[PDB]
């Protein structure tokens, strides 16, 4: 078969708010916990906590 | 008598000393390959210092012998003490 | 009444599956008494998998 | 002009005690290994220079062709971590380093004279001023070199040996498969 | 091509209570000088390893049934008894030409064997393509050497002068 | 085995007083043995040329400091 | 004999006081097969004698083996831990 | 018979699959009986002690190197009798004792090494030898390669054992610069009292020595015979042994020596004191070993040692066996399995072993009174061999610290006994699995051996006296 | 002074010669992407090395022993005509010992390369 990669998650409409919430919240921290790999992988010129403060604002849009 | 000497000293020459001078001595002669980190740079060091000292050992004897018999008595110290 | 003892009279460890655990790694006791395996089935479940 | 040549092995001797210098020092293992193949060079050089240049060319296929292209190999695939030549870690050792140094070279010249008074048996071993005569004979009618005559002793007057080191190359083929590959069944 | 040694041999050695024949006999004197008997312990390990592994199989089985083992591991256990039935049997003939055991048949057969050959001729212990030097190392190599039947096979096949008799 | 061969599959350099040697051992038993020590010495002294060195030592030194 | 003798000391040190690698490990074994090599080499030369040479190919296709082995344990251990640390052999 | 079992079992191991392997030790074992058993009449070879030699002067033939011969193919014989035949035919006792493909092939090797090591005449076929026993035993030790410890072990053991050849060849190399010569014949009274060479005698020695635990170096290989397997342990920890003290006892090069008594010394006090705080089986065994390699060192300083080195050496041999078998029988009882290599590691875990099996004690205590040297048992005429040779050769101290070292491995001999005659809560009552008859009756003869091998003492000194003197 | 001797050692202490040329010649004036590597890559401080397979350094470790057995054979070449027939058959004897060693090999399929993602080979069986 044609199998996902690394870090794919099948699409899933949840059928409450309760549950996306604990599906937004995780996303948040997984995007937390990799800024630092975002910085060492992109030649990054700013900070991690620029990374962070970069995500807590598109997570507030 | 029945107690300094028959459960005194005739048991320190005799069962209760010598237990406690082997346990001493077994526990210095285990805890000398001492760093179980790496266990190829100690014996390889045991090698070195076997050569070294049993060279110079045999130096000081055909020296003259009885020098060597105070060394012989304090390694011994110093490997069961 | 029973308490491990050994040749000597001394105290010896009744060794279980009780200190095979992570908290008893990473002591110095010589390689007589140290009771650690590293080869035991209750930490060499994921190996090389 | 003559003299020119005359040092090459007080030269060669030299070379190896920097060359074994920079093994132990060397940063990356890799520079090594490196290091380790130049003291080969040098101890094929000085083979050479005494009048076996076909050990100096034995080794340069065997030692520096096969075994240090194999320690290559190795650190090119396996990850080994090396800590740096440090004051703080290896200081301790100057004290029996030079104890040691001092006792087992000494030792080493005393082993191969006879003489009984100790002192002596070093001062044999420095005795290297007099020269050697070569003359020159007319008995050997063939063309026998070193390789030939070692061919004619190990295959007649030394055959087990030969047939032994077929055993010894057997285990340098089985016991590498027994340990390195999994049989499935 | 000439035959004749290099290096001084014993003359008539004492290896046993029985007299010598041959101190470093030929490979096809010491097959041709075999008695029925020897032919016998041969047959008789041929038969024993085989039937060994299945007297084990009988007494602790692999699995826990016992079963006949496989025709593989007899046939490997035939060839293998065969060989050491042939070293039993060329070590007890080359004990007999040593003088070790009884080698009364031996004696006058190689007596008779060597009237021959005088007779015809032909040089005792036959001629060999080699040097005599290497007629020597040869023997040197192969003198002697049953006694390490235990490690290694080594044999005869040179024909070389130094077996300790007399020159004639 | 390789005993008494050269490098070029010859004698080798200290043969001949090795092979006397050889004779007195075979002639002789382990309380004669000592009859032996003369012809060990000159073996010896054809390997390491110790007594040559001793010898010529002498010479220089009275090339050396007799003279200057 | 001394080019020799002192390759010898030098690995035997070299081997004794490494609390850095394994590679320098089987480096210095190798250097003072190389050394004893040497010095029986340089015998050989004086004494006129193949013994000494004979002995000494012999230490090139043993130690070439020995080399083999070693290599083949080293992949062993590494096949179980993944990293050749400073200790711990 | 050797080269043609490695050559056959190369190819026929190589067209084989890994359930044939048992099958397989299984047939070599019946070889090795069966060259036992036709190929001994050797023996009248050396009628008078009538010496040969053989490939060139490469090899030595006497009454003691066929005897040390016929002993090791008796200890390949019990060996293989471990790895082929199954103790229990249980899934367990499959997860735990399986042989490896290679691993019979690794033993005949190096036997074939142990046998060129105690036959060899020249210092280049005892070089080629050595290398060729302790290559394979690096190999012998590293072949379990799921098992960490075992891995470390195995690299441990290559270089400290590299390091001990490099000591060899040094002191060969040395003795040929010195005399031109590769072979201990050319020595003689002459050659010995007008060539100080005792540097060079000793240091080969030491080499050799060391490579088998003699102190300072123990803890190297007590702590390779602790972390292999049993069934590994067994063999490492006795062949190499035999192979080295047996070429060191026929070779006469430490005649009065001061420092083989030192380190003799040396050897029986820490063999004798460092086994009293172990709690583990295979390290306790180990000083043990280490004790009677000392008193084995004892008679290099003797120039007539050949009876009390094989009797001692057939006894300690006899005694290794049934222990290190007695250890494994009692794995069906023990409550607790620590690893799939070494299921048994505490001596505790021993106790109430006589309400399981009582006989099995009773062979425990054989063998344990044995190593203590009580009579009528075989250990005690071991003792008593080596006491005798070592009073009519003047060492009177050396006496004094046997005896003393013969009291202070009573205790850690005793341990065992002693947890094993005690009572256990949790009895067996009931099993219907039942242990190999074989592997039993190997056990039951080796401890009937212990026990009853002094009927015949008086004919094995007869046969001694015309075949060695 | 030899032409061989001149040749061995004017190839080394020369051939820097168009190195020299070339580092005199030649701009340098480095970029941060012309010191890069790649059209894309990159890679996290997760390891040091890839796992590889057995044969890899079976091939390496095995070159040894059979590369000492064909120099093994140079004294033999070396030796023919002296050992005449003796060593012809010793020799022999050691080829055949180091081909069962190579008939090992064989068998084992050492250097073989395995495939984890087997193709299925098991048929479809319903239960009805
Ligand atoms: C089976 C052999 C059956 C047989 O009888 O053949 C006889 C046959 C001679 O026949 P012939 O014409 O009547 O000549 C009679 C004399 O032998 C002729 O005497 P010759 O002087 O003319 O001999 C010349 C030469 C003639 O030989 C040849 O050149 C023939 C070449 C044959 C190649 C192999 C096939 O013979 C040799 O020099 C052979 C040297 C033998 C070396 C020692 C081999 C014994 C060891 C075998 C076991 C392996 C060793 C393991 C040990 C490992 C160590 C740890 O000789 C051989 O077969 C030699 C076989 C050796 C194989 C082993
Ligand atoms: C060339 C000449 C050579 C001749 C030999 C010379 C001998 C030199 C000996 C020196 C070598 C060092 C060995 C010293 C013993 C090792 C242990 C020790 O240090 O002794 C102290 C021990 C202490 O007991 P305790 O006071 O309760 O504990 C606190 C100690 N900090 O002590 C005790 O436990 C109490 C002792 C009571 C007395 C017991 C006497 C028994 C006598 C029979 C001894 C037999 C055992 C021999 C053991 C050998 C050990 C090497
Ligand atoms: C293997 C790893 C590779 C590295 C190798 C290093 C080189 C190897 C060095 C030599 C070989 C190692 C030898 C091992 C040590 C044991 C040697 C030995 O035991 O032999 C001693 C022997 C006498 O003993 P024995 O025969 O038993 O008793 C009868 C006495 N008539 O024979 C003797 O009598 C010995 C002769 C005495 C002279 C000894 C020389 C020592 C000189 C050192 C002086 C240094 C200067 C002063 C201190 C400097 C410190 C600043
Ligand atoms: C005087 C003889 C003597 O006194 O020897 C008696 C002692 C007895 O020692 P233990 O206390 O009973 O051993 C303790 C064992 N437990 C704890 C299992 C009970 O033997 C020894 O320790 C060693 C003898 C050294 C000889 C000197
Ligand atoms: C030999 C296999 C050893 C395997 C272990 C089994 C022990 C066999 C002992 C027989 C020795 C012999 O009878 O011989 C006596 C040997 C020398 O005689 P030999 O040259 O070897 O001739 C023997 C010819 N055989 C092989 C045909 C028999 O003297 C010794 O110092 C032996 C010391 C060993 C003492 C251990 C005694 C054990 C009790 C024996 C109860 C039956």
């Amino acid at each position: 078969a044609i199998i996902a990669t690394a870090f794919a998650e099948t699409v899933k409409f949840s059928g409450s708010k309760q549950e996306l919430q604990k599906r937004t919240l995780a996303l948040y921290r997984q995007f937390l916990r990799g800024a630092p790999t975002f910085a060492d992988l992109y030649e990054v010129q700013f900070s991690i906590p620029t990374i962070r403060t970069k995500i807590r604002q598109e997570f507030e849009r | 008598i029945a107690h300094h000497v028959d459960k005194g000293s005739l048991y320190r020459l005799g069962p209760v000393g010598i237990n406690r001078l082997l346990n001493k001595a077994s526990y210095n002669v285990i805890n000398l390959s001492s760093n179980t980190r790496s266990s190829l740079s100690m014996n390889s060091m045991l090698i070195l210092i076997t050569i070294v000292s049993l060279l110079l050992l045999v130096l000081v004897m055909n020296v003259n012998f009885i020098i060597v018999i105070p060394v012989l008595i304090s390694i011994l110290y110093i490997l069961f003490s | 009444d029973p308490i491990p003892s050994g040749a000597l009279g001394q105290k010896v460890p009744h060794v279980d599956e009780s200190h095979q655990d992570l908290l008893f790694r990473t002591s110095h006791m010589v390689e007589d008494l140290e009771t650690y395996d590293e080869d035991s089935p209750i930490n060499t479940s994921d190996a090389n998998t | 002009m003559m003299y020119l040549t005359y040092y090459f092995i007080e030269i060669t001797i030299f070379l190896a005690i920097l060359c074994t210098i920079f093994i132990i020092s060397a940063k990356n293992p890799m520079v090594s290994i490196l290091y380790m193949i130049a003291l080969f060079v040098i101890a094929a050089m000085y083979l050479y220079l005494i009048g076996l240049g076909i050990f100096s060319l034995l080794y340069i296929m065997i030692y520096i062709g096969a075994i240090a292209v194999l320690f290559l190999f190795i650190i090119t695939l396996l990850d080994i971590n090396s800590t740096e030549l440090s004051v703080k870690s290896n200081i301790r050792d100057l004290p029996l380093v030079l104890i040691s140094l001092i006792v087992l070279t000494i030792s080493g010249l005393m082993i191969y004279s006879n003489d009984s008074i100790l002192i002596n048996k070093l001062l044999e071993a420095f005795g290297n001023d007099y020269n050697t005569i070569i003359t020159q004979d007319w008995f050997n009618i063939e063309n026998t070199t070193l390789l030939t005559t070692i061919g004619n002793v190990l295959l007649t007057n030394n055959a087990f040996i030969l047939l032994v080191l077929a055993i010894v190359l057997l285990l340098g083929i089985i016991g590498p498969i027994s340990i390195t590959m999994k049989h499935k069944e | 091509s000439s035959s004749t040694p290099l290096v001084k041999t014993s003359v008539n050695y004492s290896y046993g209570d029985y007299p010598l024949i041959d101190a470093d006999p030929h490979f096809k004197r010491v097959v041709g000088y075999m008695r029925p008997s020897d032919y016998g312990v041969i047959g008789l390990a041929t038969a024993a390893l085989p039937a060994g592994i299945c007297f084990a199989e009988w007494l602790d089985p692999v699995k826990g049934k016992f079963a006949r083992p496989s025709v593989k591991f007899l046939r490997v256990a035939t060839m293998l008894g065969f060989a050491v039935g042939f070293g039993a049997a060329y070590a007890r003939s080359s004990l007999r030409f040593f003088g070790v055991t009884e080698n009364a048949r031996e004696y006058k057969k190689d007596e008779a064997q060597m009237a021959a050959r005088k007779a015809a001729g032909l040089e005792p212990y036959g001629t060999s393509s080699l040097t005599p030097e290497l007629q020597e190392i040869a023997a040197k190599n192969s003198a002697h050497s049953i006694a390490g039947l235990f490690i290694f096979p080594w044999f005869n096949f040179v024909n070389h002068p130094y077996h300790g008799r007399e020159q004639k | 085995t390789a005993a008494g061969i050269s490098l070029t599959g010859g004698r080798n350099r200290c043969f001949s007083e090795w092979q006397s040697f050889m004779h007195c051992t075979a002639k002789t038993d382990a309380k004669s043995r000592a009859q032996c020590l003369p012809n060990f010495e000159d073996y010896m002294e054809c390997l390491h040329h110790t007594k040559e060195k001793a010898r010529l030592r002498e010479i220089e030194s009275v090339l050396k400091q007799k003279k200057e | 004999m001394f080019i020799g003798t002192i390759i010898l000391v030098l690995s035997f040190l070299g081997f004794v006081f490494n609390r850095r690698n394994i590679i320098l490990a089987f480096i210095c074994l190798e250097t003072m097969l190389l050394g004893i090599n040497l010095i029986l080499l340089r015998n050989s030369v004086l004494f006129d004698d193949i013994s000494g040479s004979l002995f000494a190919i012999v230490i090139i296709i043993l130690a070439g083996v020995e080399s083999a082995i070693g290599l083949s344990l080293l992949v062993s251990y590494y096949r179980l831990r993944g990293v050749i640390n400073s200790y711990g052999i | 018979m050797l080269i043609l079992a490695i050559i056959s079992l190369i190819t026929f191991v190589s067209m084989s699959k890994l359930s044939d392997n048992r099958a397989i030790i299984r047939l070599i074992n019946i070889y090795l009986i069966l060259v036992l058993v036709l190929d001994s009449f050797l023996y009248l070879l050396f009628l008078n002690n009538q010496t040969y030699t053989v490939m060139g002067e490469l090899l030595i033939f006497n009454s003691f190197t066929f005897y040390i011969d016929m002993l090791i193919y008796f200890i390949m014989i019990v060996i293989s009798s471990l790895y082929g035949y199954n103790l229990y035919n249980n899934n367990l006792y499959k997860t735990l004792f399986e042989p490896k493909k290679e691993l019979i092939i690794l033993f005949l090797i190096n036997i074939l090494g142990a046998l060129l090591i105690v036959h060899s005449n020249d210092f280049i076929t005892l070089f080629v030898a050595i290398e060729l026993q302790s290559y394979s035993i690096y190999l012998i030790t590293a072949i379990y390669n799921s098992s960490y410890k075992a891995s470390k072990a195995s690299m441990l053991y290559f270089f400290m054992g590299g390091i001990l050849s490099i000591l060899i060849a040094y002191s060969i190399n040395t003795y040929y610069s010195v005399l031109n010569s590769y072979t201990l014949h050319s020595l003689d009274s002459l050659i010995i009292n007008t060539l100080d060479l005792n540097l060079i005698l000793i240091a080969l020695s030491l080499g050799l020595l060391f490579k088998i635990g003699i102190a300072p170096l123990h803890k190297w290989l007590i702590s390779i015979y602790e972390n292999t397997p049993i069934l590994i342990t067994i063999y490492i920890s006795l062949i190499p042994k035999i192979s080295i003290l047996s070429y060191l006892v026929l070779s006469n090069i430490s005649i009065n020596s001061l420092v083989i008594s030192i380190l003799a010394i040396l050897t029986l006090l820490v063999g004798s004191v460092g086994g009293l705080l172990q709690i583990k089986i295979k390290r306790l065994l180990a000083f043990s070993g280490l004790t009677n390699a000392g008193y084995m060192m004892l008679l290099l300083l003797l120039n007539n040692n050949e009876f009390s080195y094989l009797y001692y050496i057939t006894q300690y041999s006899i005694s290794h066996l049934a222990i290190f078998m007695i250890i494994i029988f009692s794995i069906y009882y023990i409550n607790y399995i620590n690893n799939q290599y070494n299921p048994i590691i505490y001596v505790n875990q021993l106790k109430g072993l006589i309400h399981d099996n009582a006989y099995l004690v009773l062979s425990m205590a054989i063998v344990v009174f044995s190593f203590i040297g009580i009579p009528p048992l075989l250990g005690f005429f071991g003792k008593l061999n080596i006491l005798m040779s070592i009073l009519n050769n003047g060492y009177y101290f050396i006496s004094i610290v046997l005896i003393v070292a013969s009291l202070i491995s009573a205790l850690y001999y005793l341990y065992l006994l002693n947890v094993s005659i005690q009572d256990k809560n949790n009895i067996l009552i009931n099993s219907n699995e039942t242990v190999s008859s074989v592997l039993s009756y190997i056990l039951s003869s080796l401890i009937i051996l212990i026990t009853f091998g002094f009927i015949y003492n008086s004919l094995i000194i007869d046969i001694f006296n015309v075949y060695f003197n | 002074m030899n032409t061989f001797i001149i040749f061995i050692i004017l190839i080394p202490i020369v051939g820097f010669a168009l190195l020299a040329v070339n580092i005199l010649l030649a701009v340098y004036k480095p970029y941060n992407e012309k010191l890069g590597a790649f059209e894309c890559g990159l890679t996290s401080f997760n390891q040091t090395r890839l796992a590889f397979n057995a044969a890899f350094i079976l091939v390496a470790i095995l070159f040894l022993p059979f590369d000492l057995e064909i120099s093994t054979l140079l004294p033999y070449v070396m030796s023919i005509y002296l050992v005449s027939n003796y060593g012809f058959t010793i020799v022999l004897l050691f080829l055949l010992i180091l081909i069962i060693g190579f008939v090992y090999e064989i068998n084992t399929n050492a250097l073989k390369i395995n495939k984890h993602n087997k193709p299925n080979t098991d048929s479809l069986i319903y239960k009805l």
